[PDB]
C-alpha cells in the first residue's frame, strides 16, 4: 500500500505538474525525494531556488511524510537547520493529500509567513516591528543562499 | 452570486453568496453548510488569505471566484 | 470512590491462597553494573516453588540494612534495562509520544522466547512480592494480558494521526485515487517485504463496501498479529506464576496501577533537566514557577506537562531523553509576550512562553486557567 501510492503520486506529478515545483526520486529509492520549489515572484524570495528533502514512512499515506529544508531561509517559520512542522504534515493530515498538495502549501507559506509561531522569535520580532527591514533581510538572505 | 471552493479532499463547494455580503455571513454560510468552524477556515483567493471583517467585494471577488481550502499555518 | 474498590480488590487478590509467600528466603545476588545480564542468569532458571519464596536482594559488595529499599532499588535498575528500546526488545509507540510495546523486529534474535519469557517471569515477580516497576506501557498492551477484544478507539493510544487516519477512512469514503489495497510493507533492516491481510490482498482495491474489514484487518494486523510468537511467550512466561484467574478482576487501568504503582511526574529532574531563552535561574518568574510545581498535585502537573509539550507521557530516562518534532528537545521556558495575555505553548518544539507577571498568585492564576481545556493521566 505504501508504493502503489507513491509510483501513482510520481506519475500524476510527471503527467500535470505544477510547473514550477518538481519532484523526483533520489538515484533509486522511492522513500527519499528530492523537491524543488521556485521562490513565488510577489515576495522577497523571488528569482530564488530552493531544494527539499522528502522521506516517506512506510505507514504512508496514513502518517504524513518529513520534509526538511536544504538552502536557509530567512523566514519566522523556518529555523537553520530547516524543519517545517506545519500541521498539514504533523497534525492535519489525512489519506486524500497528495505530496503535491505539500509543495503548493509550502509555496504559499513563503509568502505569508506566521506572525503567531515565532520559530525564530529574532526574526518574528523583526517582521512584527521593522516590516520594510524584515523584507530587506529576506531579500538579502535570498540572494545569498538560494542561488 | 455564485463562488466555489476547492477543498484538501477534492470536494467542490458551491456557495450562493454576494459580493457586497460580508465575510462574516460568507463563512457563516460555509459552516452551515460544511460544519467547518470559520476560525479554521483559511481559504485563499488569487493568492491571497482573507480576513474577517469586511466584504468579498473588498478582495476583488466576482462571479464564480475561485477558492482554495489550505492549512492553518503553525510551522 | 475507584481507590476505595481498587484497594478492595488488591486485598481480595493478595488473600488468595494461591498467592502466598513461604517463609524460607532466597538470596539473589547481582552485581550492580551487570543486572541485565545476572538477571538473566539467575532467574530464567529459578523454579516456579523457588520463586514464590520471600525475595532477599543483595548487590555484590555493598553490605548494607534495610533490604526493602536495595528490593525496590533493584527492580527499578532492571526494569529500567530490560524495557530499555536499545535492548532491542520493546520500542516506543512513536519518537514524540513515548509508549513502550513490543518492537516487531525483535524477532531477528535467534531465541527471542527465552528473553520474553524472563521479561514475563520479571514482572510476575513484580506484581507478586508487591514490588513496582516504573515503566509505562500503552493500553493495548494491558488489554491484551487480560484477553480482552482490540477495536480501532485502542490505535488512539499507540499512535494518534494513524488512528486520526484510519477514523477518516472510516467516516468520509474512498475512492480509486487512494491506491489503498490489501497489503501492509514493513521495513525490516532495510529492505521492504510485503504482507497480506487477507490471501491475494496485493491484488485487491479498497472500495466503499469493504473499508470496514480493511480497518478491521488493519487494526488487528498492527495491535496482535505483528508479535504473536513473542507476547505468546511473555505471557506464557507471566502466567507461570500468577494464575489468569487472578489477574482477570482488574482493567487496563487497574492492572496498569498494580505493576506501576500510583504514577507521579519528578519535579526534582524536571528542573534539572530544563532550559531558557531570555530568562535565567534567578529570575522571579522561574523561581515562582518552581514553586508552584512543587505545591502541585499529580494530576495538574501532568496536565500542565501535556498543555506545554504535547503527550502526558515522558521517556523512559525522565527529561534528559526528551524527543521533540524533529529530535532532541528539551524542555524550554521563554519569556515571549505580554503581560496581559495568557501563557502559550509551542508543542512541537516543547516550549512554554511565559511573560513577565508580577507576583506569584498572577502566575498561579493565569497558568492553572491556560490549561483547563487540557486532560491529563
Amino acid at each position: 500500500m505504501a508504493l502503489k501510492r507513491i509510483n501513482r503520486e510520481l506519475a500524476d506529478l510527471g503527467k500535470d505538474p505544477p510547473s514550477s515545483s518538481s519532484a523526483g526520486p533520489v538515484g533509486d529509492d522511492l522513500f527519499h525525494w528530492q523537491a524543488t520549489i521556485m521562490g513565488p515572484a510577489d515576495s522577497p524570495y523571488a528569482g530564488g531556488v530552493f531544494f527539499l528533502s522528502i522521506h516517506f514512512p512506510t505507514d504512508y499515506p496514513f502518517k504524513p511524510p518529513k520534509v526538511n529544508f536544504t538552502t536557509r531561509i530567512y523566514h519566522p517559520n523556518i529555523n537553520s537547520n530547516g524543519s517545517i512542522c506545519l500541521d498539514i504534515l504533523r497534525d492535519q493530515w489525512s489519506p486524500a493529500l497528495t505530496i503535491s498538495k505539500v509543495l503548493l502549501s509550502i509555496s504559499s507559506l513563503l509568502t505569508d509567513p506566521n506572525p503567531d509561531d515565532p520559530l525564530v522569535p529574532e526574526i518574528a520580532h523583526v517582521y512584527k516591528t521593522d516590516r520594510s527591514r524584515y523584507e530587506l533581510s529576506a531579500r538579502e538572505w535570498t540572494r545569498k543562499y538560494a542561488i | 452570486m455564485q463562488i466555489f471552493v476547492k477543498t484538501l479532499t477534492g470536494k467542490t463547494i458551491t456557495l450562493e453568496v454576494e459580493s457586497s455580503d460580508t465575510i462574516d455571513n460568507v463563512k457563516s454560510k460555509i459552516q452551515d453548510k460544511e460544519g467547518i468552524p470559520p476560525d479554521q477556515q483559511r481559504l485563499i483567493f488569487a493568492g491571497k488569505q482573507l480576513e474577517d471583517g469586511r466584504t468579498l467585494s473588498d478582495y476583488n471577488i466576482q462571479k464564480e471566484s475561485t477558492l482554495h481550502l489550505v492549512l492553518r499555518l503553525r510551522g | 470512590s475507584h481507590m476505595d474498590e481498587y484497594q478492595r480488590k488488591i486485598a481480595y487478590m493478595y488473600d488468595r491462597p494461591e498467592m502466598a509467600v513461604n517463609d524460607a528466603q532466597l538470596q539473589l545476588k547481582v552485581s550492580r553494573a551487570t543486572t541485565f545480564e545476572d538477571a538473566y542468569d539467575i532467574i530464567s532458571k529459578l523454579s516456579v516453588s523457588d520463586m514464590k519464596k520471600k525475595l532477599l536482594i543483595r548487590f555484590r559488595n555493598e553490605d548494607g540494612l534495610d533490604y526493602g529499599g536495595v528490593s525496590r532499588e533493584f527492580f527499578y535498575i532492571l526494569s529500567h534495562a530490560i524495557f530499555n528500546p536499545g535492548y532491542s526488545l520493546f520500542e516506543y509507540a512513536t519518537d514524540d509520544n513515548y509508549g513502550l510495546q513490543i518492537s516487531p523486529l525483535s524477532s531477528v534474535n535467534p531465541d527471542f522466547r527465552s528473553y520474553f519469557r524472563f521479561v514475563g517471569r520479571v514482572m510476575g515477580l513484580a506484581i507478586y512480592h508487591r514490588r513496582y516497576l516504573d515503566v509505562q506501557f500503552v493500553l493495548p498492551f494491558y488489554k491484551r494480558i487480560l484477553q480482552k477484544p482490540l477495536c480501532l478507539e485502542d490505535v488512539k493510544d499507540v499512535d494518534e494521526v494513524y488512528y486520526e487516519s484510519l477514523k477518516w477512512i472510516k467516516n468520509n469514503d474512498v475512492d480509486e485515487s487512494l491506491c489503498l489495497n490489501f497489503s501492509v510493507e514493513e521495513n525490516r533492516f532495510g529492505e521492504s517485504v510485503t504482507v497480506d491481510l487477507i490471501p491475494n490482498g496485493r491484488n485487491i482495491a479498497v472500495n466503499n463496501q469493504n473499508k470496514m474489514n480493511y480497518l478491521k484487518a488493519l487494526t488487528e494486523h498492527k495491535l496482535v498479529t505483528s508479535t504473536e510468537e513473542q507476547f505468546n511467550a511473555l505471557k506464557g512466561g507471566l502466567n507461570e506464576l500468577i494464575p489468569d484467574s487472578v489477574l482477570q478482576i482488574f482493567n487496563e487501568n487497574e492492572l496498569d496501577t498494580l505493576l506501576n504503582g500510583k504514577r507521579d511526574i519528578d519535579v526534582q529532574d524536571w528542573k534539572r533537566f530544563t532550559d531558557y531563552r531570555s530568562y535565567t535561574e534567578t529570575d522571579d518568574i522561574v523561581i515562582w514557577f518552581w514553586e508552584l510545581l512543587s505545591e502541585w498535585s499529580p494530576e495538574k502537573k501532568a496536565k500542565l506537562l501535556q498543555f506545554a509539550t504535547g503527550t502526558s507521557r515522558l521517556p523512559l530516562s525522565g527529561f534528559k531523553d526528551m524527543h521533540g518534532s524533529d529530535g532532541p528537545r528539551k524542555f524550554t521556558i521563554e519569556k515571549v509576550g505580554h503581560i496581559s495575555q495568557l501563557p502559550k505553548a509551542h508543542t512541537c518544539f516543547n516550549r512554554l512562553d511565559i511573560p513577565p507577571y508580577n507576583s506569584k498568585e498572577e502566575l498561579e492564576q493565569k497558568l492553572t486557567i491556560a490549561i483547563q481545556e487540557t486532560a491529563g493521566f
